[PDB]
């Protein structure tokens, strides 16, 4: 019968495939290792798959996938059970660190890249015809942080050129540095920017851009690093949802 | 056990109940409190399935079926075997899911990122739910909700949609039909497109976002975005979940007919009600 | 914050694109910039590439809805409140059983069906053709194309290959919003039910799943959106701390993640395998399978 024959070979294809897609998402994070690094006994009932290669755009080289894992910088976490499965807690602070909630990857030391080859994301100064299009424009006001205290004031927004959006808010702390804020991490207000994750003090400890016009790969990571970090570890320097609208 | 990058995120906290005393993992799996509660409604819930399995005699799964208390029990308590059995996994199976997600809103603060896995999967929860749960309680019995079978439920949706006749004509229906297809186009578009995009023409430099903007606007006339096309995939996923629970719950309750003979409300409309020509003149 | 919606639009210059090899004088200019678009998604409104097959599939497309929207003002008498009224109800029904495959069918008993049959075809045959060279101009690969084969699939079991094998052009779906709906309930009626089909709980497996994996990943993207999460593409080629949270996301939930390039993987084939799963379905019925029901019970 057609139709049996059908349906039998179907799930013959259905595993063929499952077993595809799966290999294929072992490209990255495989092979896997034990808490110290060696690897681990339990590989799982699928194999790594051949090297698949791209070929990455305006001299950035090309990447070879699955290869030797790219971690290298020194983590510090120390493990808290003699035993496998357990919490690795820090040995000193998460935020500096760059570890756990505030963990960043040591990606290229590069900015991202558009399809000419320029700058992907640029302040809005350089930004040559971006402007503010519609809603209420953050460039000016204080930011506030969960301890409801003013931590700065924005002084530009960081504009991804090829997708035209908002990426980052640049904020100037007390002392006339800046910094930049992640756009989705940030709650733009009508009188205030409010950004939940950090209380003030915490500001200035926000990774720094070594170039003042450009952010690199490596520097974003880490600046959403710990900007998201502050959700667990700024947690109590930050005033709850009472205090917020007592504090109008 | 771990992945080669995953070791600097196993850090301690991130937990809604409980401390640190449940703050480990089993292999790549997470524990933490909803774990260990999400486990005790898994097992109790199987367990209470093979139990009417037994009650019932087979051991086949296209045949074990369990199902849920008769018309006469109305919305109170009821004997185990004559629909109360399915009472009491129908809690399991409620707060499996509750403590699935709230499991997940811990993983999610272990991790600081969004809670916005939970708060879709919710969703999926309050549209079972509302079969098994809100309509139920509206319509006066527990009898109205499926049973839990793999054949008999899909029974269970052809009876109850023709007790509407054809109920393609359920204009809530069609809304979440709409999202479900208009979903899988989407999913089927952006999939199809960042492939296309890191998978370009063989020897060629991987495409950028650029170039997908680019394909869209040249196919289409218009590009949503590499954002957009993530929140447009969340809100046709949702959506269709929505509308869906949305005509259930609005069924047996507010509608008791054919629903085909609701879009007479178009027809017998006035001034174009009573002139000749058409169908439904 | 949750990136649902944007809090401040950022414009620029109309971003005409990427040249690569496409024929530019085929390109049109800018449109309209939407502040409504621009809440959800991009903006600007264009431009788009209209070159030999994009016109011919827009006639014929046109051709196709000018076919459909002809009769059903012939079936409203011409009078507009006839029309409003019943825009729903009309239909564009085939050729009746007696005619078979040929199409000496009269023009108001199926002659406008098949006209506006063939205008459907080619449309949606040349917007495939579209759908592949607009990916070769830019040097993509062709996912696109391949991934509208499936859609392209089930439309031409419904409507063509499925009333060839079967003799008769009556077979075919009407061109009606109700008529097809009736059609496809009446389908599953004298096919004994098409919850036996294996193919359509396959479907129906995939339809929900598309549902599920893109609430999934769309939920993923946006909470990591915070470490740019959304330029997947970057992501894939120099992995940062949105793919990684994100696959330890689901690798501590579900005991397994995926990449930021095999998610897409994941989510073209959950897509594409409900059509192409579901066209089997609907090309196996009537033909060798005549009841579901009864073939299930032989299993
Ligand atoms: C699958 C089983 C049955 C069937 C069962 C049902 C059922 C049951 C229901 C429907 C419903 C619908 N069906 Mg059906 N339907 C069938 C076959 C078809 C065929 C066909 C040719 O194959 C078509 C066109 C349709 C079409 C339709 C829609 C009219 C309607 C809404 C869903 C939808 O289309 O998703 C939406 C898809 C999109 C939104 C794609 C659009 C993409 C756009 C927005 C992208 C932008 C670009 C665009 C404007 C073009 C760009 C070019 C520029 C203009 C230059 N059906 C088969 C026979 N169908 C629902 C309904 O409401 O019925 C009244 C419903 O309940
Ligand atoms: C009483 C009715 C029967 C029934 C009869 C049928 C029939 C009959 C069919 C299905 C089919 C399907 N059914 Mg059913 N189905 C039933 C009950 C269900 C239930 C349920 C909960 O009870 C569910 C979830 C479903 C679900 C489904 C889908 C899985 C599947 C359609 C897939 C799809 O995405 O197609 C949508 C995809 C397309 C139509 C492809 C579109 C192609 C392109 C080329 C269109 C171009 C359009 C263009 C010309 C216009 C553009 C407009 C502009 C943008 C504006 N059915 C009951 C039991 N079902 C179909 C199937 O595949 O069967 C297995 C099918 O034929
Ligand atoms: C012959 C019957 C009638 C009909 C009768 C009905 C009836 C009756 C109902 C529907 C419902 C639906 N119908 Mg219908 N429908 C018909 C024809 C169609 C056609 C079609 C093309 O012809 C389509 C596309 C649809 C489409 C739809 C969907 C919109 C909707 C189901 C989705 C949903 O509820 O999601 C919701 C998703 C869930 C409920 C999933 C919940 C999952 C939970 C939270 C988690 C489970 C976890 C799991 C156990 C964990 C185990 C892990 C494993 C061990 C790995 N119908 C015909 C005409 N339809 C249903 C609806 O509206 O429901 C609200 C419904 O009740
Ligand atoms: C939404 C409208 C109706 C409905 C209408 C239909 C229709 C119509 C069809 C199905 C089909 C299925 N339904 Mg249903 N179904 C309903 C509610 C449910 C619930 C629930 C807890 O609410 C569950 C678990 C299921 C589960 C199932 C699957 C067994 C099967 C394939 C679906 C799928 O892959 O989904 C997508 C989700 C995934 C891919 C995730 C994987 C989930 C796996 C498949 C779950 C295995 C569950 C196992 C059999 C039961 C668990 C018991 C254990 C003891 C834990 N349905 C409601 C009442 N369902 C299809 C079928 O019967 O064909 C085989 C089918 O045609
Ligand atoms: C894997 C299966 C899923 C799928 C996939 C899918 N569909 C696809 C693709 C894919 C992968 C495409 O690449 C192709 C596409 O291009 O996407 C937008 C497409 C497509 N899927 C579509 C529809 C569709 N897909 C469906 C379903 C599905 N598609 C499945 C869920 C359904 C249903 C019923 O669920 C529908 C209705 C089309 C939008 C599109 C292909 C368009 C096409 O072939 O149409 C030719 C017809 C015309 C050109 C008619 C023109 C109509 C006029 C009124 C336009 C007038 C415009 C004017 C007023 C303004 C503009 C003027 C200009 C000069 C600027
Ligand atoms: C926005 C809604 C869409 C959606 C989203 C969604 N589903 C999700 C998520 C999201 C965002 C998850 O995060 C979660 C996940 O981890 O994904 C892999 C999940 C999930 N969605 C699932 C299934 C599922 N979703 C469905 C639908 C949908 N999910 C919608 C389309 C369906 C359908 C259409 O039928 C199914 C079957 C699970 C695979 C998965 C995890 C859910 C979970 O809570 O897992 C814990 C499971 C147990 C501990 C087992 C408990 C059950 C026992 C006690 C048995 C009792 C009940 C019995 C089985 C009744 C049903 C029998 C049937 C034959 C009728
Ligand atoms: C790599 O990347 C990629 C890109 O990029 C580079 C791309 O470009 C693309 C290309 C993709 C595209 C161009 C887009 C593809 C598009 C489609 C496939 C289809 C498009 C479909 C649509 C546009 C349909 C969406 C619907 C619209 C626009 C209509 C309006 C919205 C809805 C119907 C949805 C919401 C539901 C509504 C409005 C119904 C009612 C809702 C409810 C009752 C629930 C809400 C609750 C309440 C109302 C309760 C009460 C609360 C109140 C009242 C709130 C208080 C507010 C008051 C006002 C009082 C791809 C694929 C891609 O891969
Ligand atoms: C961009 O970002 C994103 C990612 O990141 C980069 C992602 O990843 C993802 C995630 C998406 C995917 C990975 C895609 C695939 C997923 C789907 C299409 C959804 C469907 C998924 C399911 C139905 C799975 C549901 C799983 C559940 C509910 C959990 C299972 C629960 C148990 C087994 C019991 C609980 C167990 C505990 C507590 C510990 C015990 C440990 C074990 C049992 C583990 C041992 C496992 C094995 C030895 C391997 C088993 C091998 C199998 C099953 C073989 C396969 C079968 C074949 C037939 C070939 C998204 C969305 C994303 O956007
Ligand atoms: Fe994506």
């Amino acid at each position: 019968d057609l139709a049996s024959l059908a349906i039998y070979s179907f799930w013959i294809f259905l595993a063929g495939l499952i077993y595809y897609l799966q290999t294929e998402n072992m490209r990255e994070g495989y092979p896997l290792e034990n808490e110290d690094g060696t690897p681990a006994a339990n590989q799982g009932p699928f194999p790594l798959p051949k090297p698949k290669t791209f070929i990455l755009p305006h001299g950035r080289g090309t990447l070879t996938v699955p290869g030797p894992e790219s971690e290298d910088r020194p983590i510090a976490l120390a493990r808290t059970a003699v035993s496998e499965g357990f919490p690795h807690a820090p040995t000193g602070d998460p935020m500096k660190d760059g570890v756990g909630p505030a963990s960043w990857v040591a990606r290229r030391d590069l900015p991202e890249l558009d399809g000419h080859g320029h700058n992907k994301i640029k302040p809005m100064k350089a930004a040559a015809g971006f402007h503010v299009s519609a809603g209420k424009n953050p460039i000016g006001l204080p930011v506030r942080g969960c301890d409801l205290e003013i931590a700065g004031k924005v002084v530009d927004i960081w504009v991804d050129i090829p997708e035209q959006m908002a990426r980052f808010l640049e904020v100037e702390l007390k002392d006339g540095s800046t910094r930049l804020l992640p756009m989705q991490m940030v709650k733009v207000q009508s009188n205030r920017v409010h950004v939940n994750a950090l209380s003030s003090d915490l500001f200035a400890g926000i990774p720094t851009i070594k170039s003042p016009t450009e952010v690199t790969l490596l520097e974003e990571d880490k600046i959403c690093g710990y900007v998201a970090g502050g959700l667990m570890y700024a947690a109590p320097k930050r005033k709850s949802v009472v205090a917020a609208m007592l504090a109008e | 056990a771990l992945l080669s990058f995953e070791r600097k995120y196993r850090v301690p906290g991130g937990t809604l109940v409980g401390g640190n005393l449940f703050d480990f993992w089993v292999g790549p799996f997470y524990v933490g409190f909803f774990g260990v509660a999400t486990f005790f409604f898994a097992a109790l819930g199987i367990i209470l399935i093979a139990w009417s399995a037994v009650l019932q005699g087979t051991w086949n799964p296209q045949l074990i079926s369990v199902y849920p208390p008769a018309l006469e029990y109305g919305l109170g308590g009821a004997p185990l075997a004559k629909g109360g059995l399915w009472q009491i996994i129908t809690i399991c199976a409620t707060g499996a899911f509750v403590s699935w997600a709230l499991r997940e809103v811990e993983i999610c603060r272990k991790l600081g990122i969004g809670y916005h896995i939970p708060f879709a999967f919710a969703f999926a929860i309050l549209a079972y739910l509302t079969l098994v749960l809100f309509r139920p309680v509206m319509m006066g019995a527990w009898g109205y909700a499926f049973p839990y079978g793999i054949w008999t439920h899909l029974d269970w949706v052809s009876n109850t949609g023709y007790t509407y006749g054809n109920f393609h004509y359920n204009p809530a229906h069609m809304i979440a039909i709409s999202f479900f297809f208009t979903n899988a186009l989407a999913l089927a578009l952006h999939g199809a497109l960042v492939l296309s995009a890191a998978n370009p023409e063989k020897g060629k430099e991987m495409r950028t976002p650029d170039h997908e903007d680019t394909f869209f606007r040249d196919l289409v006339g218009y590009s949503i975005g590499t954002l957009g096309i993530h929140r447009l995939g969340l809100l046709l996923s949702l959506s269709a979940v929505f509308f869906s629970a949305l005509c259930m719950i609005i069924t047996g309750t507010i509608w008791f007919d054919q629903w085909v003979d609701w879009w007479q409300w178009w027809v017998k409309l006035p001034w174009w009600a009573n002139i000749p020509g058409g169908i439904n003149g | 914050y949750q990136n649902i919606f944007s809090q401040v639009q950022v414009r620029g210059p109309a971003d005409l694109g990427m040249t690569e090899d496409v024929n530019l004088a085929n390109r049109s200019g800018v449109g309209p910039f939407s502040t409504l678009l621009g809440w959800f998604g991009n903006a600007q409104l264009g431009p788009i590439y209209l070159g030999s097959l994009g016109v011919l599939s827009l006639f014929s497309g046109l051709m196709w809805f000018f076919t459909i929207g002809i009769w059903f003002w012939y079936q409203a008498g011409w009078n507009p409140a006839v029309f409003l009224r019943d825009l729903f109800f009309f239909s564009l029904e085939p050729p009746a059983p007696e005619y078979g495959l040929s199409f000496a069918a009269p023009l108001k008993e199926g002659g406008l069906w098949l006209i506006a049959s063939f205008f459907m075809f080619v449309a949606v045959w040349s917007w495939w053709g579209r759908t592949y060279l607009r990916a070769q101009a830019l040097g993509m690969g062709k996912h696109t194309a391949w991934a509208f084969l499936s859609a392209i699939w089930l439309w031409m079991v419904l409507g063509f290959i499925r009333p060839i094998l079967m003799g008769s052009w009556s077979e075919a779906v009407p061109y009606g919003i109700f008529s097809h709906l009736d059609w496809t309930n009446n389908f599953s009626l004298v096919h004994g039910n098409l919850f036996y089909n294996p193919f359509h709980g396959l479907s129906i497996a995939f339809l929900y799943g598309s549902a599920l994996l893109f609430a999934m990943h769309g939920a993923t993207i946006l909470a990591v959106s915070r470490f740019g999460g959304e330029r997947e593409l970057e992501q894939i080629a120099d992995r940062g701390t949105a793919a990684e949270r994100a696959a330890l996301f689901w690798r501590w939930t579900m005991g397994f993640n995926a990449t930021m390039e095999g998610i897409h993987r994941w989510a073209i084939w959950m897509a594409v395998l409900v059509t192409l799963t579901g066209g089997i379905g609907i090309l196996l019925s009537g033909t060798v399978v005549d009841n579901w029901y009864v073939w299930g019970q032989n299993h």
